[PDB]
């Protein structure tokens, strides 16, 4: 039952450089399934126990490819599955993802 | 209305003067008090009005002034925001009220799972007659793990979010180095400093590399201890070693164990603000209230060795003569003294003005492309370096145009002139000194 | 949702020292309702997203408790197990 | 034998384009092929210099799952202009296509 401050400094330790999509679940072994390369995200400070990043990223999906989840790494901390799998070539836009502690 | 025919008002405040000089520093903040991205303000009792004691936006405004003379005027940048809004318990009444630019607020209000609850706010909004084409609204996550994410939309600036204890709100900065830069130029370019709130590593080299490609200074703080260990620069990986890596020249961090939560930067700035550009080192500065660097783990002031350390990153510090600190050095990351980007910079502005009187203001008549044009934009850019000399920036210089026989006749059909060319001998300063002696019979 | 590595990155920062108990919830105010005095108490390594106390502190004189790091920062807040020296018997869980 | 600035700038002055359209294919054959969206109005300013320029920013919405590679300016209703866009887009989902500003020239 961590305070907000508990929940601040602990996300501040958090630094998560880069995104990778994946078309098979990346949670089991986040290593293989390799859809797209590594996309540069930026994150901002922790307020209430919660970041987000601080911009919009572009990720260009390979042809005939499909993108079903995505995982951070900086190493890898986290992984999560997409709103909506879509089969496409094109560019895939991710709006502000967020790491909670709530 | 009537007046008295004398009007005398007495105070038992105490007041200092200000002193203009080249440059006024700008803040930027992440906050939401205000519409406009950037405001003025000309004393800590009015940005106390629009800001709290405990707000990092008064801290730094605080150290700002406690120098003399005073800067005559600080501007507070604004950075964008977005709000995610959750509920953090059981469904089973649910309000919540949106800002946004003009004035314009619209309150919501669903009474009854958690997504269930707020697909109806996001219906509300985006059916609203007005705020919807400003806003926009978007919502994810299952049952109990439901959110929403609210930004800036369109040709609107500004949002906001508030509230029913039933509902949580979050707030975070939304736009990088470059997107917040971007925006505040474009309202308005009147400053020359510039320091930040946010000190993560991600943000603070993003906006070093920004600042690089514009003409301002950059200054910043740092408190990582892994700064005063090692001192060879290609092994080190701290922030400040990573700035002078890249070779930065317009960036000046300071080292300072308070760093965290105050802003001892706006002190520096203080320091030279007040003054004109070129005839000041800033070397060996005096600052009023700011403590001696300190290392965290036992309050004793560096050591020699941690002090070369900060040497080799070009990092300042607020080193200890015999019970007096002064901010040594002074010198960007890039190795190049300040005073030396500070005077290049006006000397290049002040060229620019001289020159744009002649081509746009057209003082005198247009510019003819012969031997007599080219030695009106002689005489302006003498002009201009002479005034360089008078503050003692400077010593010397020499100045070279092409013969108008010579130019060839490719340029005269483009309407440009090129290969003009200047050098200047720089004055210098002392700062050091080194003696020796003997006494004998 | 952190993978167990980032789940173990984040806990080695957050690293309490003392702990105090109070007569009524600190949740809503770390502050007030103190009983006790400041009390070491040390952990171990994280693991699976848990850190274990080292030793079970005793306290000397409640219903509740309040943790605290070294910068007089309280990082959690909860009530004990029953109201009321006082024997503890402690981890931190991100699950 | 050329026209003179004069000229240029009472010739520009008919030329009024009042819409805008994408294709997926370049326009130089019969203009109305290969259409993939809505006409969206644009405006232009007084000819100077023999050279008019696009009053404000223009929004497209191009339908999910087109793609777009060239363009045309339309009136009433004729073709004055065609050419080809920066690059072939793939808008695998509906999405915003922005004309900063574009300008006509007779130099």
């Amino acid at each position: 039952t961590l305070t907000i401050d508990g929940k601040n400094k602990i996300l501040a330790t958090l630094t998560p450089t880069t995104i990778i999509l994946h078309n098979v679940d990346p949670t089991a072994d986040p290593t293989a399934n390799k859809v797209t390369q590594p996309v540069a995200i930026y994150f901002s400070e922790p307020d209430n126990g919660l970041i987000a990043s601080e911009d919009t990223v572009n990720i260009t999906v390979p042809a005939s490819a499909t993108v079903s989840h995505y995982s951070l790494w900086d190493k890898c901390v986290a992984t999560g599955a997409l709103s909506k799998p879509q089969f496409f070539e094109g560019i895939y836009v991710i709006s502000s993802v967020s790491v909670d502690l709530n | 209305m009537w007046n008295p025919i004398v009007n005398v008002d007495i105070t038992l405040n105490t007041a200092g003067t200000t002193r203009e000089g080249f440059g006024l520093p700008l803040f930027l903040a992440s906050t939401d008090n205000f519409e406009e991205r950037v405001r003025g303000y000309t004393s800590l009792t009015e940005v106390a009005e629009d800001f709290d004691e405990n707000t990092a936006a008064y801290k730094a405004a605080k150290q700002l002034w406690s120098q003399t003379p005073k800067v005559t005027q600080l501007y507070i940048g604004r950075r964008a925001m977005q709000y995610t809004v959750s509920i953090p318990n059981a469904v089973t009444d649910y309000s919540i009220t949106v800002a946004a630019g003009g004035g314009i607020s619209q309150p919501y209000q669903y009474t009854a799972t958690a997504e269930n609850v707020l697909q109806q706010f996001k219906t509300q909004i985006e059916a609203d007659p007005t705020i919807k084409d400003k806003v926009s609204v978007n919502v994810t996550g299952s049952n109990g793990s439901a959110t929403m994410i609210i930004t800036k939309a369109g040709d609107n600036d500004f949002v906001k979010v508030t509230t029913a204890q039933t509902v949580y709100i979050a707030s975070t900065t939304a736009d990088t180095a470059s997107t917040a830069l971007a925006a505040i130029e474009a309202y308005s370019t009147d400053w020359y400093f510039i320091a930040a709130e946010d000190r993560t590593q991600q943000f603070v080299l993003a906006m070093a590399s920004e600042i690089q490609a514009r003409k301002k200074i950059f200054f910043t703080a740092n408190s990582d201890v892994t700064a005063l260990q090692g001192t060879e620069l290609a092994s080190a990986n701290d922030v400040p070693a990573q700035l002078a890596k890249n070779m930065y020249t317009r960036t000046v961090c300071l080292w300072h164990h308070a760093a965290a939560e105050d802003y001892p930067e706006m002190a520096y700035i203080a320091y030279g603000a007040p003054y004109d550009a070129g005839s000041i080192a800033w070397g060996n500065a005096q600052l009023t209230g700011v403590a001696a660097s300190l290392q965290p783990s036992n309050q004793r002031p560096l050591t020699s060795i941690q002090k070369s350390a900060l040497d080799v990153r070009h990092c300042n510090f607020i080193d200890l003569d015999g019970g007096v600190p002064v901010v040594r050095r002074g010198i960007t990351s890039g190795g190049e003294w300040i005073d030396i980007v500070r005077g290049v910079d006006w000397l290049e502005s002040d060229l620019k003005t001289s020159l744009r009187d002649l081509l746009i203001n057209q003082k005198g008549g247009k510019i003819t492309y012969d031997d007599t044009g080219i030695t009106r934009i002689r005489q302006v850019i003498e002009t201009s370096l002479q005034r360089a000399v008078n503050r003692n920036f400077l010593s010397s210089y020499t100045v070279n145009v092409p013969k108008a026989s010579q130019v060839a006749l490719a340029d005269k059909k483009a309407r440009i002139l090129k290969d003009v060319t200047f050098a200047g001998i720089l004055a210098g300063a002392i700062l050091d000194v080194d003696l020796k002696g003997t006494v004998a019979y």
